[PDB]
Order: C-alpha cells, then sequence, then structure tokens
RNA sequence: UAAGGCUAAAUACCGGCACGAGACCGAUAGUCAACAAGUACCGUAAGGGAAAGUUGAAAAGAACUUUGAAGAGAGAGUUCA
RNA sequence: UACCCACCCGACCCGUCUUGAAACACGGACCAAGGAGUCUAACACGUGCGCGAGUCGGGGGCUCGCACGAAAGCCGCCGUG
RNA sequence: GCGAAAGACUAAUCGAACCAUCUAGUAGCUGGUUCCCUCCGAAGUUUCCCUCAGGAUAGCUGGCGCUCUCGCACACGCAGU
RNA sequence: GGUGGAGCCGCCGCAGGUGCAGAUCUUGGUGGUAGUAGCAAAUAUUCAAACGAGAACUUUGAAGGCCGAAGUGGAGAAGGG
RNA sequence: AGCCUCUGGCAUGUUGGAACAAUGUAGGUAAGGGAAGUCGGCAAGCCGGAUCCGUAACUUCGGGAUAAGGAUUGGCUCUAA
RNA sequence: CAUGAAUGGAUGAACGAGAUUCCCACUGUCCCUACCUACUAUCCAGCGAAACCACAGCCAAGGGAACGGGCUUGGCGGAAU
RNA sequence: GAUUGUUCACCCACUAAUAGGGAACGUGAGCUGGGUUUAGACCGUCGUGAGACAGGUUAGUUUUACCCUACUGAUGAUGUG
RNA sequence: CGGCCGGAGAGGCGGCCGCCCCCUCGCCCGUCACGCACGCCGUUCGUGGGGAACCUGGCGCUAAACCAUUCGUAGACGACC
C-alpha cells in the first residue's frame, strides 16, 4: 500500500510495515522517534541496549508520570524508560526491512532509517470488574508501524 | 476566630529554603573585617571530623558552683593535616559588588589538586595546568606574572589565597583534594601580597592559623537524613490516635481566605544535609601528629601532663567508621556539624570576644581513649594485658 | 295487536388467504424485524428484547519468489480500479 | 478577501431565568446523524376567485378493465337540504 | 400476606410489591424551541377572580385598511405649547 | 483543481415529517485526564534438566515450605450441564 | 482449643525485578511519670491454666463466687500409695 | 414549671456486648516522642482503568449579582516534569 | 488543671503575664462526632387521636485527589563558543 | 611599520617616541574638463554592519563531558560525595 512521505529515490529504498500489532502505541512512538534518522547498525545495537537496560528511550510527548532516569541525559531530557516490547517489535521490522533491501540489491551497511511512523490501531476489548457492580472497559491500544530505509552515504 | 491558647511557632524561618545544600565543602560566606594594623595571617582552615571523646579538666569561673571542681566535656577531634598554598587571587571593590581581578597559580601544582579539576580522572589525560605552568620559566615569566602582581598591587583591596588539602595523608578513600580561598586578614596590600608570593608551593600547619583556646566558627554540612515527615522536619505535634488519615501531619495548613498555602506553613521535605555555620566553638587543644625522630611519637597526642600515659587520641580500634587520625588535629568543645569524614571549614571569630566564659584558659587533666565500638572499659592495649593478661591465643 | 318463530339485498372488517397501487420512508428513516428477528440476550416468572444491508461485472478472492516461530510484511500477479 | 507570523488599539463565555449575569447562579469535554408550533373539526375577521337574491354540495345517480382514474365529465338530480 | 411489633419482611424494591395495559395520564411549574435581510415596536399599570409563580378585562403594539385634505399660486383641522 | 464511479440540476407552479450549538436531549464515535490510579487479604520460594523459535509462570528430578485430618484431604445432595 | 508432624494435597490465591523515602495499613518495644489524655480509659495491658489455701456486703437462702486476697508450679533421682 | 399507684406506685437477690460516677491495678492515652518489622507507596518489565472537563488555571485592591481566574489599576511571568 | 457538648462560665495552681480580637462567625476530601438535627426508644406536659414539645434522656454509616493551582522538596531550562 | 606609556568601576580605549616609502592636499584666483541620461521615488553614510553557511596563505593546536561501572559523607527516583 501507499505510505505517507513516499521516498525520494524509489530505487535505493526498501520498506516494511506492520498492521495491528500488540504493542503500546504510546511507547512504540517514543522508541520510534528515538531511533529515527539513525544508521541501521547503530540502531540495532541501540535497540538491544533498550532491552538490556544500557540505554534508555527519552519520553518526550507521552511523559506523564514517567520517571526520571540517568541515561536520559544523553538525549538532553529528564524522563526515559526501557520499553522492551516496543524494542522487540520494531526490531523485527528493522530486520524485515534489512532483508527487503537485500533482495532489491542494496548496500545493507549504508542504510539510514529516514521515515518511520506509528499510528493508532482498532482497539481491543476486555472488561475489568469494579466496586458496586460497575463494569469498566479494559481496552488495549495496538498500532500500525511502518518505516522506509534509504541509502544515504 | 483567634487561636484559643497561644503558643510559639515551630522552627525558625531564618533557615528556610531548607533544601539539600548545593555545595559540599563548607563555604565561608563572610570573612573577618581586616584590620590593617595587625600582622598577616590566615583566617580559615579545612579539617575532617573524626569522632568524639571525654575530656577532664579543672574549671576557673569564680562564683560558680563548679569552681575548682573537675568536669567532663565531650569534645570532637578534627583531623587537620597541613594545607598547601597553590595560588593567590585578587578582588577589587565595585559599586556592583566585589569582583575578582587575577588568579595566579604556582609553577608546580600538585597531584591531589588536579583531581579537583575533572569529574572522571582515569579516563582523562591529566592536561590541566600544563601550559600555565609553562609561563613560570620564560620571558613571559615576567609579563603575565610580574606585571600582574604589580597590577594586583595597584588596584586590589582584598586578597585571598587558594589552598588545597592533602588528601593522601588521611585514612579516607578520597583523593580529590579540597581547594578553598582563605582571605589574608593582614594589613597593607603588597605586604598582604608579598607574603603569599613567598608561601607559594608551601605548607601551612594549623598552629599558624589557630592558637589554643581561641573562639572559632565551624562551617560544614549537616548530616543527611532524606525525605522526612512534617513531624521530624519541623518537629510538630502528633495528632491523636483516632485520626482517620494519618497522625504525623499538620491538621490545618491555612485559612480559607488567603487562598494560597503560606510560605511559612510546615511541610514534608528534605531534612538534613543543609549548610550551617556554627559560631563560637572553643579549642581545647591543638594536636600534633605522630612524627618520627627515632620512632612513632604517638605519645604527644593524648598525653596530658596530669596523667602522662602515651596514648594517641586514636581510641582502641581507631575512630569508629572513619579510621585513625595520624597528623595534627584541633580538639573542639561540644558537637560540630556534619557526620564522620566530612570536610569541615574552620573560621576565626568575627566577634570581638571578651566574655567571661570565653578567654578562659584550659588545662586538660585526662583524655578518654577507650573504644567507641561498644562499651569500652579500659584505655590502652597494654593496660588490657594488666587485667585478664595471658589469653588463650598465645 | 304485544306474551311464540323464520329471512336474502345494500352495511362492517388494523385477523387470514390472494392481489393491485402510491405527491409515503428510504438502513439512527420505514414495522421491534430489508440480514439465522420476535432471533441473540436479561428476568424465577408474568414479561422485556436488540444491534447487524453494499468488494467486483466476473472471484478473476493475490499462484510464485522471499523475510519471519507465527501474526505480519517486500517483490510479483489480478483487475478500468 | 482567505494560510502562517508580527505589531498598536479594542476585547470577560456562550445559552438561560432574571430589577440586575463575566459571575462564588444553572445547562455545555469534543464530533457526527437524529431533534420540537403538527393534522382534524369548529368558529372569527382579513384577503383572492366564481356566481349573484341566490349560491352550492354532499350523498346518490349516469359514463370503465383506471395506464394516466380510484381522476375528469354529465344529471327536471341543483334543492330533498 | 406474614410479623416475640422495628412499619419489619414479601426474590438488591415495602408507610404498602413486580409485570403489561388504561397512557403520549395531568401540570398555573423547570428545561429546550433550528436561515438571512428590512420596517414598526412594548409592558410590568386598571377593575374581577379560592386572585397573589396564573388568568380575565383595561391600556400600551403591530398589521390591514378605508374616509378625506392639498404644494397641482389658490387648506381646514388638531394639538403633554 | 483533486477522488469518485451513476446518475443530476435551472426556471414557472404545487406539497412538506424542511434549515440546530444548547434541551443533566437521543444514538454512535472520540479525546484530555494517562501510560496515570492500579495488578498489596491467607508466611515461600530456589537449583538443575526436558521440551521447545521463545521459559521467573509448563513438565520431570532435587531442596525448602505451608494446608495439618472441625483439611487446601477422600466421596455425595441440590445446582451445573 | 491453639501449635508442629505422617497419610493425602497444594505452589501463595489475576504478575514479576530492583529499593528500604515520606504518609499510610497491620504488628512490636520504650527511661522517668503514671489518665495530667479525651466528650468519655476510645485501644492496649493488666489478669489468665492448674494445685494448695482463702473468701465480704447482700440475698428470693438457690446464690453472690473463679468474690476479694495470697502461695506453689522446671529438669532430675527417688519414695510411698 | 409538669411525680405517684396495673396509663401501675415502692422496692430488688441473680443476670446485662444496657446508661452513668468513683477507687485499686495497669498502661505510649498523654508530658514527647523514638526506633524496629511486615505489606505498600517509590523505580523498572509487563498490562492498564475511572470520576471529572465552557474556556481555563500566579496575586493585592477596586468596582461588580454587594467574596474574580478572566475585567480596571497595580504587582509581576522563563520550556518539559 | 477540676466541672462542663459548650462558646461562655467558675475555681485550683503556677507565673512576668495568665491582654482582647480577625482571617467564610479561619480551619469535616485535616481529625474528632459530645452537642444540636432523620429513622429506635424513654418520661413530663399538651392533644379525644394520629401526634406536638429551644421540655429532658439513651442508641445512631462522617465518602472521593491520580486533575489545575499554591506550597514543600526534587530534576532541569534558555543564555554563557 | 617597532618601542615606551597612561587607563580597571563593567578598562576597553587612547596617548607618547623611532624608521621606510609615498604624497603637496585648507582660503582667494584664473583654466578647463568629468554619460548634459533629455522636470520625478526609496539619493547621500555608521558598513569591511550583526548573524548563518562556503573557496586561499601563516602560526598553533592536541579534548573533556555524560552513560556503563564503583562508592556511600548521598538517595523515593533523579540528583549528590
Ligand atoms: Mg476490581
Ligand atoms: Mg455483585
Ligand atoms: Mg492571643
Ligand atoms: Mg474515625
Ligand atoms: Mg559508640
Ligand atoms: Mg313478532
Ligand atoms: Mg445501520
Ligand atoms: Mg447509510
Ligand atoms: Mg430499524
Ligand atoms: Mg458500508
Ligand atoms: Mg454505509
Ligand atoms: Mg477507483
Ligand atoms: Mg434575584
Ligand atoms: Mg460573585
Ligand atoms: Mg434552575
Ligand atoms: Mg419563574
Ligand atoms: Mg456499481
Ligand atoms: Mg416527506
Ligand atoms: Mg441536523
Ligand atoms: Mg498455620
Ligand atoms: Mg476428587
Ligand atoms: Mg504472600
Ligand atoms: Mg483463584
Ligand atoms: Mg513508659
Ligand atoms: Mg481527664
Ligand atoms: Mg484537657
Ligand atoms: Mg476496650
Ligand atoms: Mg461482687
Ligand atoms: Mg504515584
Ligand atoms: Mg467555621
Ligand atoms: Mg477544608
Ligand atoms: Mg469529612
Ligand atoms: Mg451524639
Ligand atoms: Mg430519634
Ligand atoms: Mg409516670
Ligand atoms: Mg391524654
Amino acid at each position: 500500500v501507499r505510505y505517507s512521505l513516499d521516498p525520494e529515490n524509489p530505487t535505493k529504498s526498501c520498506k516494511s510495515r506492520g498492521s495491528n500489532l500488540r504493542v503500546h502505541f504510546k511507547n512504540t512512538r517514543e522508541t520510534a522517534q528515538a531511533i529515527k534518522g539513525m544508521h541501521i547498525r547503530k540502531a540495532t545495537k541501540y535497540l538491544k541496549d533498550v532491552t538490556l537496560q544500557k540505554q534508555c528511550v527519552p519520553f518526550r510527548r507521552y511523559n506523564g508520570g514517567v520517571g526520571r532516569c540517568a541515561q536520559a541525559k544523553q538525549w538532553g531530557w529528564t524522563q526515559g524508560r526501557w520499553p522492551k516490547k516496543s524494542a522487540e517489535f520494531l526490531l523485527h521490522m528493522l530486520k524485515n526491512a534489512e532483508s527487503n533491501a537485500e533482495l532489491k540489491g542494496l548496500d545493507v551497511d549504508s542504510l539510514v532509517i529516514e521515515h518511520i511512523q506509528v499510528n493508532k490501531a482498532p482497539k481491543m476489548r476486555r472488561r475489568t470488574y469494579r466496586a458496586h457492580g460497575r463494569i469498566n472497559p479494559y481496552m488495549s491500544s495496538p498500532c500500525h508501524i511502518e518505516m522506509i530505509l534509504t541509502e544515504k552515504e | 476566630s483567634h487561636r484559643k491558647f497561644s503558643a510559639p511557632r515551630h522552627g525558625s524561618l531564618g533557615f528556610l529554603p531548607r533544601k539539600r545544600s548545593s555545595r559540599h565543602r563548607g563555604k565561608v560566606k563572610s570573612f573577618p573585617k581586616d584590620d590593617s594594623s595587625k600582622p598577616v595571617h590566615l583566617t580559615a582552615f579545612l579539617g575532617y571530623k573524626a569522632g568524639m571523646t571525654h575530656i577532664v579538666r579543672e574549671v576557673d569561673r569564680p562564683g560558680s558552683k563548679v569552681n575548682k571542681k573537675e568536669v567532663v566535656e565531650a569534645v570532637t577531634i578534627v583531623e587537620t593535616p597541613p594545607m598547601i598554598v597553590v595560588g593567590i587571587v585578587g578582588y577589587v571593590e565595585t559599586p556592583r559588588g566585589l569582583r575578582t581581578f587575577k588568579t595566579i597559580f604556582a609553577e608546580h601544582i600538585s597531584d591531589e589538586c588536579k583531581r579537583r579539576f575533572y569529574k572522571n580522572w582515569h579516563k582523562s589525560k591529566k592536561k590541566a595546568f600544563t601550559k600555565y605552568c609553562k609561563k613560570w620559566q620564560d620571558a613571559a615569566g615576567a609579563a603575565a606574572l610580574a606585571a600582574d602582581f604589580s597590577s594586583m598591587k595597584a588596584y586590589c583591596q582584598v586578597i585571598r589565597v587558594i589552598a588545597h588539602t592533602q588528601m593522601r595523608l588521611l585514612p579516607l578513600r578520597q583523593k580529590k583534594a579540597h581547594l578553598m580561598e582563605i582571605q589574608v586578614n593582614g594589613g597593607t596590600v603588597a605586604e598582604k601580597l608579598d607574603w603569599a608570593r613567598e608561601r607559594l608551593e608551601q605548607q601551612v600547619p594549623v598552629n599558624q592559623v589557630f592558637g589554643q583556646d581561641e573562639m572559632i566558627d565551624v562551617i560544614g554540612v549537616t548530616k543527611g537524613k532524606g525525605y522526612k515527615g512534617v513531624t521530624s522536619r519541623w518537629h510538630t505535634k502528633k495528632l491523636p490516635r483516632k485520626t482517620h488519615r494519618g497522625l504525623r501531619k499538620v491538621a490545618c495548613i491555612g485559612a480559607w481566605h488567603p487562598a494560597r498555602v503560606a510560605f511559612s506553613v510546615a511541610r514534608a521535605g528534605q531534612k538534613g544535609y543543609h549548610h550551617r555555620t556554627e559560631i563560637n566553638k572553643k579549642i581545647y587543644k591543638i594536636g600534633q601528629g605522630y612524627l618520627i625522630k627515632d620512632g612513632k611519637l604517638i605519645k604527644n597526642n593524648a598525653s596530658t601532663d596530669y596523667d602522662l600515659s602515651d596514648k594517641s587520641i586514636n581510641p582502641l580500634g581507631g575512630f569508629v567508621h572513619y579510621g585513625e587520625v595520624t597528623n595534627d588535629f584541633v580538639m573542639l568543645k561540644g558537637c560540630v556539624v556534619g557526620t564522620k569524614k566530612r570536610v569541615l571549614t574552620l573560621r576565626k571569630s568575627l566577634l570581638v570576644q571578651t566574655k567571661r566564659r570565653a578567654l578562659e584558659k584550659i588545662d586538660l587533666k585526662f583524655i578518654d581513649t577507650t573504644s567507641k565500638f561498644g562499651h569500652g572499659r579500659f584505655q590502652t592495649v597494654e593496660e588490657k594485658k594488666a587485667f585478664m593478661g595471658p589469653l588463650k591465643k598465645d
């Protein structure tokens, strides 16, 4: 399908999208803009340290209640977390795209993640049970992640 | 309506941006007014709180119940090795304040003094003051630091001396020396200055700054205690047992019409680790570290003339939590601010001290040195084998 | 001319069978119901009672290659789209 | 004129009941679709049109299976009223 | 109905159950009441009312007109004087 | 201009279920709150292996533990299907 | 009864990891004073089993009564019955 | 003010999760608080609600529907938490 | 401190003095709930009665903060290459 | 172009001495010339402005900060030693 911001050179640009994935869109958006504009191999390492709690993801827009941390200083923030699922899910998608560029015939080690975007998805439904017999909706918030790697070197 | 039964307020407002202090070494906020007739001296020093102990002395305040009786006084001991002078700094008086003219560091600097320049050391290349030291031997070894002393001689009024501790003589795990500006309350700049030009790269022991039974001020950082409730912080009342939502609070913050809670209401917050300036502490004894002429003059630490043992002020097992004090010290009456190992600043009195309780010359008769790691019962290790004697581990 | 009786036709029909029509509504409208609707579901029970129409013209409904545990993708293909 | 930005002056949040609402009066998170002076009968006056000391209109009747019609036309019925 | 009695309990309901209907019950009382432009423009007073949060009638308002007048060298009439 | 894929409007007349910001309006949808409150009643888990794409949570072994026979054990009634 | 264990049964009762701040909720302990606390001894703690002694006013002569108030209590080796 | 005889008067052993008062004992109820423990809160991975919301959110005084967040005049105002 | 739900009052005792008041008659998402002021009851008076009584008396659920602000602490912020 | 001064309140400016090369310039007069663009506007400078990016030569240069780790003199996390 189409993406927003279709690439400059459709020759040296691979794509990848995921629809209706079970991550939390307020986390996958924060970890998606932190990796934005990096170079692939620098980002694959960064997304593993997000899992090993060696580098954080700075929470800029969705920062309410999010705690301060020490590794937030690199990005010049105060708040930052280590969203592990969010790292794993745009790690497959950063690994799928690394193969679409292989099959298109490109230079894997000169790919720069140039466009990336996370949209809300149709929410799921559950139900929690609350005092005085009320029943609240206990919903999830999935997302459609999509990204376009370019050859920039 | 009014308060039914009046009562004082809890805790002075004269202290109350009660925050974690922004500095660590006690900063002197005012040095004594320099009378330009008395000779040149330093006004401050830099020691380390070690522990406390008992003193026994005779009292001379005639007319009191305890005249010519023996009392016990608790005394801190501030381990205070000789400080080293590294640089001098000039200040000139302005309408807008008191600005700084010209800092001129010596040719050598130190090793411990370099530590205080970079946060991470072993990662760095230790390049600080490696080209300023180059000035001290060439033609420009007269421009930037001989016309400068003449500049600081013409237009300067107040001259402090930058001096750093020796962190290598202490039992402490630290090695980052502590620098501090110590104003020279001498007379006549260019005499105030052609004295520190001399003492560059030089030692300064405690007996130069301070004399015995002199009223000084202690300037350190309170012991830290973290986040604390209104009951510990501002020492309020506890509410009765029945109170539904907590009983360690202040029931009423404020009144309805000033719709802001007031500046002065008691609140939970950080408690401890504030900067405080204790004034009018007395010196009971200036010490002397166990130096060597044949070996180990440990005697001349706690051997007052009236008991003439050979104790060091170090009790058995050293001063708990800190280590053994091995160089000069100053013995202070009562408690000083700070925990063990804390950097303490020692300033001379801004007050003209002429009271009866002050000026009271002191004679120590016995210095307690039994262990503080529990209930010590007997002073020195050889006295231990005068009691029980031969143990099994022999 | 009472105290006994019978009777087709014009007359009435929001149930039923079978039709025809409309200056009517057009999927929150029109019947509750354009669909597996008096169904799902609630209530012990009497009763209550929904939501929900549209790919394309034809399924021609994506073979194959590839990444992935898989969901999902990248190419390819079908199509006037 | 309408998009963004800048400035000087002006400038309180709408609906409502109310002598008086920016009100420490109430309704109002936001956006879509829905949503409130209708029909019938009976008077009254005004106005338009036909005829005019008359004038109808209904119910009937005479003419169709309506396509348009369940219309239109016609009837000492038209005056029984 | 049942109550060693509290108006307790009678399927989360009790100074009088639940279900459907009569039913769109009644409201002098709250709430709302949907496009523009143009012209005119009020009342909170009168008497009567089981009247005092409402009506009835007076006024005040608008719309519709009409009867004339004569600025068409050639005017009577009225008035918060 | 664009996307969209089958119908639509101008004028003269006629007919309306005809114009919404609001009614604690109805139905549906979506925010801010917020990645927040929270996932705190009954003391307790740990090691190794197996299986597996993937193991704090499965399974086996080992160890520590609790329920302690008015049981967290072994069988039934009503109810469930 | 409570407390520990065999037989049998579980895996901390919808999660885990890192810390030991304030407030909390549950538990504990306090020098000297002891109800000065508060509307009130609210809660908590004093007492607590047994054996041996001992027991008031009052009385419906049954009670009060475990009134009150004191003592003793382990382990071991015996003895007597 | 305004008791009183089966609308029962007067008494009263035993009994009372009934209402008071005093004393002994006891005690963190208090002088005056302190520390210790468990579960939280706290931070993290995972998962994730709700009430509420015109617009919103620094003050003094003034006026004003006679106690403003907004208006007048002053005071002042520095991102994200 | 004694009494009192009390404000208010009165006394004891100490002291230098036991001045008087405001802040929505400061202060219930700060407490307590003794008093008022629901439903249970009890007496007195009144009422034929249901019931009434600033006449007494005993028993009677005291919710929600995670939002903005203020405040307290805590990171930071633009500038200074 | 070199040297010596003087100036510190937030100095930021001057001042005063040697040598090289070059020029002859303020006032009156003669003597001619210079796109005379044909009546027309932001002309004339402090301007080698301030800031942001890029093409020549000479001299110098040669890091720290934060994380990770560690420590507790510090701690809710951050932060701090
Ligand atoms: Mg629940
Ligand atoms: Mg339930
Ligand atoms: Mg007072
Ligand atoms: Mg309570
Ligand atoms: Mg000790
Ligand atoms: Mg007949
Ligand atoms: Mg539909
Ligand atoms: Mg539709
Ligand atoms: Mg329908
Ligand atoms: Mg559709
Ligand atoms: Mg549709
Ligand atoms: Mg198309
Ligand atoms: Mg009014
Ligand atoms: Mg007001
Ligand atoms: Mg109202
Ligand atoms: Mg009204
Ligand atoms: Mg079609
Ligand atoms: Mg219609
Ligand atoms: Mg509409
Ligand atoms: Mg147990
Ligand atoms: Mg079984
Ligand atoms: Mg547990
Ligand atoms: Mg369970
Ligand atoms: Mg005690
Ligand atoms: Mg008392
Ligand atoms: Mg009291
Ligand atoms: Mg009790
Ligand atoms: Mg008794
Ligand atoms: Mg929290
Ligand atoms: Mg009040
Ligand atoms: Mg309040
Ligand atoms: Mg309350
Ligand atoms: Mg009460
Ligand atoms: Mg009552
Ligand atoms: Mg009586
Ligand atoms: Mg009577």
